[PDB]
C-alpha cells in the first residue's frame, strides 16, 4: 500500500519554469530520503537528484545535467518532495520519476510518473481519419479483415483509442506513435472474420487527454 | 563517470543470459538492477547488487566481479523481454547514475511470416488536399521487415516514416507510413510497401494503389 | 618489536565476507600461536607456528589459513565468515619453545547476518541533581550513550580538554536494550565546587567502531564508519 | 592434559583475602608454570610464572606458590584493591608435546566498603531531548541488592564503584531510565531502601 503519485507535469516553452511534486502514502515518510529521476522517450533512465531527511540537514544533490537550474525541496508536514525546474530546455522534456531509500528498502517503490514537455509549439488538437480496404486485390485470403483510424495532429502527451468502447479487444493492434513535423500521428487496427463489421458497428472512440477530444468515428464502408 | 551496459542481448526461451554492467567505482559503490517493460513500469530486481527481493523471480541472480556487476537471469523466459538498468553510485557525495540500459529478446522459435495491410488516403482527408498512406504489417517473427514503398517500381525516399514495435505476446508489428501531396497520389499509379521480413528475402508487396 | 603488534582491531563483516588478521611477533621470538576467545572468555587453541610456517595443528577452521614471513610477520585469512566466528582473536608470542608467551592487543570481529543494522549511538550528558550537590556535596555527572549495535565502543570522560580517569566510572559492559540495540552508561564524580565553577568543561567521548575502506554501504542512508560521539556541559547551571 | 582452576567468580570486599585454586594434570615434565591477569578491555597479561617447587613468586599485589608434590599453583593476595576486578588464566609448559596448556579460567570481582552509608536515588536531566527517566542510586551499601527492571522501556544497570579524586571514600551506583514517563525513580527502583530527594527549582 505503499504509494508514490508525481504531479505537476506540463507541456511549457523553453527557458520556462516547472515545479512538480511527489506524494506519499503506505508509511514513514520520515526515515527516508527522496531521489527524482526523469526518462526521456526513447532515452534511458536519467537521475536528477535526491535530497535526505531532516537529520541529514536535508541534504541535496543534483546531477550534472542539472546542477545550476534545477532544485529539489522537501516538504515532511505534507510527506512531499517538489522539483523546482528553471531555465528549462526541450532536451528536459521527459516524464519525472520520483522513488525512496530507508534504512532497509531501496528503490523500490516508483511512482507513476509525471510528464513534462519543453517545446515550442502548442496543443495541436488530433485528427481521427477512418482506414478501410475492400479494393479486391485479387489474391484475397481475407480470412478476415482488418482497418483502423489514422490519429493524425496531436502533439501533447500520449492518447487514448478505443474500439467499440472496450467491447472489441480481440483483434485490436495501437501501434507506436510517430513524430512528423512536430505532430503526432497513431493508428489502430482491429481483425474480425469476414463477416462481421458491414453489419455490426466498428467504430473507434479515439481521446486526447490534452484537448477535450472526445471523439467517435463510425467507419461506414466507402 | 559514466557506467557502461550493452546496447542489447538475446536469448532463448529456457537458457540463460547474462547482462554486464561496468562500473569503475563498482568495488567501491553498490549496484542495483531495475526492469522496464513495455508497459514503462520500473521494476527492481535487484539491489546491494546480490540480495533480490521477495516477489521476484529466483532466475534473476546477481553476481558483481571487481568493476562489472552482472545481472543473471536464469532459464529466461518470455514475459523477461524488456528493459534492464543497472544502477551505481559515484564522487564524494556517492552520486548516482545508471547504465545505457540494455535491450534482451527471448527468441521463442515459431516464426512467422508477414502480413501487410496497406490502406488509401481517406476522402475527408484528400479533402484537406492530404494523402497519408498507411501501410501496415502483422503476425512475424522475428527480424524486423524494412517496409519500403515503392512508385511504380521505383523505391520511394520522401515524406515516409516507419517503426519496428514488438507486442502482442509473441506477435511483432509495424506501421510504416507515407505521406503525399494530395495531387501526387489523385495522380499516382502504383503505391507499393515491399515489406522484407527477416530470414527470408520476403517480399509481401501486395503492389496496392491502383482502383480509382 | 619487543611488543607484539596485532592489526587490525576490529572488524565488523558480513556472512559470506573475507577478511584478514595480521600479527607482527615480538623481535626475536620463533614460535608464534593464534588464540581465539570466544563468549566468556575461554582460549581455546587454533594452529601454532615454529621458526617459519613449520606447524602443529588445531582447531583452526579450514576456512582459515594462516602463513609466516620470513620478516615472521605472520597473518590469519579469514573465508566464509560466519557469525560463529564472531569472536576475539588473540595472538601470541615467545622465545624457545616453554617460556612465557605474549599476547597481541588482539582483532575483535564481529560478523553479522545484515551490516545494515550496524549504528551509531546516542550520547546524552545528564547533569547533576540539586540534592545530592547540597547534601553529599557532590555532584555525579551521569553520561548514557544509547541505541547503537556492534557493542564495539569505548566511553571517555574528558573535562577541560583532558582526559580524566579519577572518579569515572564506565559500565563493565554494555547492555542489550533490545534485540539490535545496545547501551553503556558511566558515571563521572567531582567537587560540588569544581561542578558550580562555570569555567568548568565536561565531555563525554563515546568512540563507536564501524565499517572502513571495504565499505559496501547500501546506497539508502550514511555508512555508520567508526565514529566519536560526545556530549559536553560546562559549570552550574545559572540560577 | 589440563590446568583446571576455580569456576565461581569469587567476589570479595577490598581488604579480605584472595585465593584461586589452580591444579594441573600433566604426562610429560613441567617447564614452568604462570598466571595471567586479562584486564576489562586488555589483552592478556603476565600476572607472575615460576619453575622451583617453592619460591613465593610475587607480583604487584599477587603471591603463588607452587607445589608439585599436589600438583598446584594456587593464587592467593591478603589485601584486594578494587583494581585487582579482572580474569585470570593458570597455565604452563611441558616437555615432549610442548605444549602450552590453559587453565578454564576465574573472573574476579572486588567491591568497595562504604564507611557510612548514604543510599539515596536522584533524578538528573538532559538539556538536550525533551524526553530523559533517569535516575542515579549512589552511595548505598555496597551489600544492597540493587532491583531489576520489571518492564520494557524501562532498564536498571548493576552496581558500580567509583573512586573519585583521591580525597576519601568511594561510592556506589546503580543508574535506571525508562519511557514510561509516568513513573518515578521510587518507582522505577522498586524495593527501596532510600530518600528520593527531589523539588522545584528556584530561580
Ligand atoms: C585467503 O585464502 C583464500 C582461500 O579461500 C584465498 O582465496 C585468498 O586469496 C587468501 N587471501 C589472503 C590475503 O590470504
Ligand atoms: C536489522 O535491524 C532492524 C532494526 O533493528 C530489524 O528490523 C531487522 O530485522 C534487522 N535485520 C534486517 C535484515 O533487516
Ligand atoms: C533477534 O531476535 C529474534 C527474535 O525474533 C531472535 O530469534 C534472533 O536470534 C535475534 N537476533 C539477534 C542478532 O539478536
Ligand atoms: C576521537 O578520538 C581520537 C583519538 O583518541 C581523537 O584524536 C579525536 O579528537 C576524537 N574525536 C572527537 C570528535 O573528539
Ligand atoms: C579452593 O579453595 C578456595 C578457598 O576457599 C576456594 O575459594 C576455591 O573455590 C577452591 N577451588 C575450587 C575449584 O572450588
Ligand atoms: C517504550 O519502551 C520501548 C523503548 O523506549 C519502546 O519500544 C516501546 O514502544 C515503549 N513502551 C511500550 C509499552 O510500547
Ligand atoms: C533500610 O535498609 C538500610 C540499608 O541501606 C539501612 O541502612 C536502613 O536502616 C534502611 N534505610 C531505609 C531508607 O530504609
Amino acid at each position: 500500500e505503499v504509494y508514490l503519485v508525481e504531479s505537476g507535469g506540463d507541456l511549457v516553452q523553453p527557458g520556462s519554469s516547472l515545479k512538480v511534486s511527489c506524494a506519499a502514502s503506505g508509511f514513514t515518510f520520515s526515515d527516508f530520503w527522496m531521489y527524482w529521476v526523469r526518462q526521456a522517450p526513447g532515452k534511458g533512465l536519467e537521475w536528477v537528484g535526491r535530497i535526505k531527511n531532516i537529520p541529514n540537514n536535508y541534504a541535496t544533490e543534483y546531477a550534472d545535467s542539472v546542477r545550476g537550474r534545477f532544485t529539489i525541496s522537501r516538504d515532511d508536514s505534507r510527506n512531499s518532495i517538489y522539483l523546482q525546474m528553471n531555465r528549462l530546455r526541450v532536451d528536459d522534456t521527459a516524464i519525472y520519476y520520483c522513488t525512496r531509500a530507508g534504512r532497509f528498502d531501496h528503490f523500490d517503490y516508483w511512482g507513476q510518473g509525471t510528464m513534462v514537455t519543453v517545446s515550442s509549439a502548442t496543443t495541436t488538437a488530433p485528427s481521427v481519419y477512418p482506414l478501410a480496404p475492400a479494393c479486391d486485390s485479387t489474391t484475397s485470403t481475407t480470412d478476415t479483415v482488418t482497418l483502423g483510424c489514422l490519429v493524425k495532429g496531436y502533439f501533447p502527451e500520449p492518447v487514448t483509442v478505443s474500439w467499440n468502447s472496450g467491447a472489441l479487444t480481440s483483434g485490436v493492434h495501437t501501434f507506436p506513435s510517430v513524430l512528423h513535423s512536430g505532430l503526432y500521428s497513431l493508428s489502430s487496427s482491429v481483425t474480425v472474420p469476414s463477416s462481421t463489421w458491414p453489419k455490426q458497428p466498428i467504430t473507434c472512440n479515439v481521446a486526447h487527454p490534452a484537448s477535450s477530444t472526445k471523439v467517435d468515428k463510425k467507419i461506414e464502408p466507402r | 563517470y559514466e557506467l557502461i551496459q550493452p546496447s542489447s542481448a538475446s536469448v532463448t526461451v529456457g537458457e540463460t543470459v547474462k547482462i554486464t554492467c561496468s562500473g569503475d567505482q563498482l568495488p567501491k559503490n553498490f549496484a542495483y538492477w531495475f526492469q522496464q517493460k513495455s508497459d514503462k513500469n520500473i521494476l527492481l530486481l535487484i539491489y546491494m547488487d546480490n540480495k533480490r527481493p521477495s516477489g521476484i523471480p529466483e532466475r534473476f541472480s546477481g553476481s558483481t566481479s571487481g568493476t562489472t556487476a552482472t545481472l543473471t537471469i536464469s532459464g529466461a523466459q518470455p514475459e523477461d523481454e524488456a528493459a534492464y538498468y543497472c544502477l551505481s553510485s559515484y564522487g564524494d557525495n556517492n552520486d548516482l547514475v545508471f547504465g545505457s540500459g540494455t535491450q534482451l529478446t527471448v527468441l521463442r522459435g515459431p516464426k512467422s511470416s508477414p502480413k501487410v495491410t496497406v490502406f488509401p488516403p481517406s476522402p475527408e482527408e484528400l479533402r484537406t488536399n492530404k494523402a497519408t498512406l498507411v501501410c501496415l504489417v502483422n503476425d512475424f517473427y522475428p527480424g524486423s521487415a524494412t517496409v519500403t514503398w515503392k512508385a511504380n517500381g521505383a523505391t520511394i525516399n520522401d515524406g515516409v516514416k516507419t517503426t519496428k514495435p514488438s507486442k502482442q505476446g509473441q506477435n511483432y508489428m509495424t506501421s510504416s507510413y507515407l505521406s503525399l501531396t494530395a495531387d501526387q497520389w489523385k495522380s499516382h499509379n502504383r503505391v507499393s510497401c515491399q515489406v522484407t521480413h527477416e530470414g527470408e528475402t520476403v517480399e509481401k508487396s501486395l503492389s496496392p494503389a491502383e482502383c480509382l | 618489536d619487543s611488543g607484539v603488534v596485532q592489526s587490525p582491531r576490529h572488524i565488523i563483516k558480513e556472512k559470506g565476507g573475507r577478511s584478514v588478521l595480521t600479527c607482527i611477533p615480538i623481535s626475536g621470538h620463533s614460535n608464534v600461536v593464534w588464540y581465539q576467545q570466544t563468549l566468556g572468555k575461554e582460549l581455546k587453541f587454533l594452529i601454532q607456528h615454529y621458526e617459519k610456517v613449520e606447524r602443529d595443528k588445531g582447531f583452526l577452521p579450514s576456512r582459515f589459513s594462516v602463513q609466516q614471513f620470513d620478516d615472521y610477520h605472520s597473518e590469519m585469512n579469514m573465508s566464509a565468515l560466519e557469525l560463529e566466528d564472531s569472536a576475539m582473536y588473540f595472538c601470541a608470542s615467545s622465545l624457545r619453545w616453554g617460556d612465557e608467551q605474549y599476547f597481541g592487543p588482539g582483532t575483535r570481529l564481529t560478523v553479522l547476518e545484515d551490516l545494515r543494522n550496524v549504528t551509531p549511538p546516542k550520547v546524552s550528558l545528564f547533569e547533576p541533581s540539586k540534592a545530592e550537590i547540597a547534601n553529599k556535596q557532590k555532584a555525579t555527572l551521569v553520561c548514557l550513550a544509547r541505541g547503537f549495535f556492534p557493542d564495539h565502543v569505548e566511553l571517555s570522560w574528558w573535562v577541560n580538554g583532558k582526559e580524566v580517569h579519577s572518579g569515572v566510572s564506565t559500565d563493565p559492559q554494555a547492555y542489550k536494550e533490545s534485540n539490535y540495540s545496545y547501551s553503556l552508561s558511566s558515571r563521572l564524580r567531582v567537587s560540588a565546587t569544581f561542578w558550580h565553577n562555570p569555567r568548568n568543561h565536561f565531555r563525554c567521548q563515546v568512540q563507536f567502531h564501524g565499517l572502513s575502506e571495504e565499505d559496501k554501504w547500501p546506497e539508502g542512508s550514511p555508512k555508520p564508519v567508526t565514529q566519536n560521539i560526545s556530549a559536553e556541559a560546562w559549570g552550574r547551571a545559572d540560577c | 592434559d589440563s590446568v583446571t582452576q576455580t569456576e565461581g567468580l569469587v567476589t570479595v570486599t577490598e581488604g579480605l583475602p584472595v585465593k584461586l585454586n589452580c591444579t594441573y594434570q600433566t604426562t610429560y615434565l613441567t617447564i614452568a608454570f604462570f598466571w595471567y591477569v586479562q584486564y576489562l578491555n586488555e589483552a592478556p597479561q603476565v600476572l607472575l610464572k615460576s619453575s622451583t617447587d617453592n619460591k613465593r613468586t610475587e607480583h604487584q599485589g599477587f603471591h603463588a606458590t607452587l607445589h608439585k608434590s599436589s600438583s598446584s599453583f594456587h593464587l592467593q593476595k591478603s589485601s584486594a584493591q578494587l583494581s585487582d576486578s579482572a580474569l585470570y588464566y593458570c597455565a604452563l609448559s611441558e616437555g615432549g608435546n610442548y605444549k602450552y596448556v590453559f587453565g578454564a579460567g576465574t573472573r574476579l570481582k572486588v567491591i568497595a566498603h562504604i564507611q557510612n552509608p548514604e543510599p539515596a536515588v536522584y533524578q538528573l536531566k538532559d538539556p538536550r531531548s525533551q524526553d530523559s527517566t533517569l535516575c542515579l542510586f549512589t552511595d548505598f551499601d555496597s551489600q544492597i541488592n540493587v532491583p531489576k527492571t520489571m518492564e520494557s522501556g524501562t532498564f536498571i544497570t548493576d552496581k558500580t564503584v567509583l573512586d573519585m579524586k583521591a580525597m576519601d571514600s568511594k561510592s556506589n551506583g546503580a543508574i535506571a531510565w525508562s519511557n514510561q514517563t509516568s513513573f518515578t525513580c521510587q518507582d522505577i527502583f522498586k524495593e527501596t531502601n532510600a530518600t528520593y530527594p527531589s523539588s522545584d527549582v528556584p530561580c
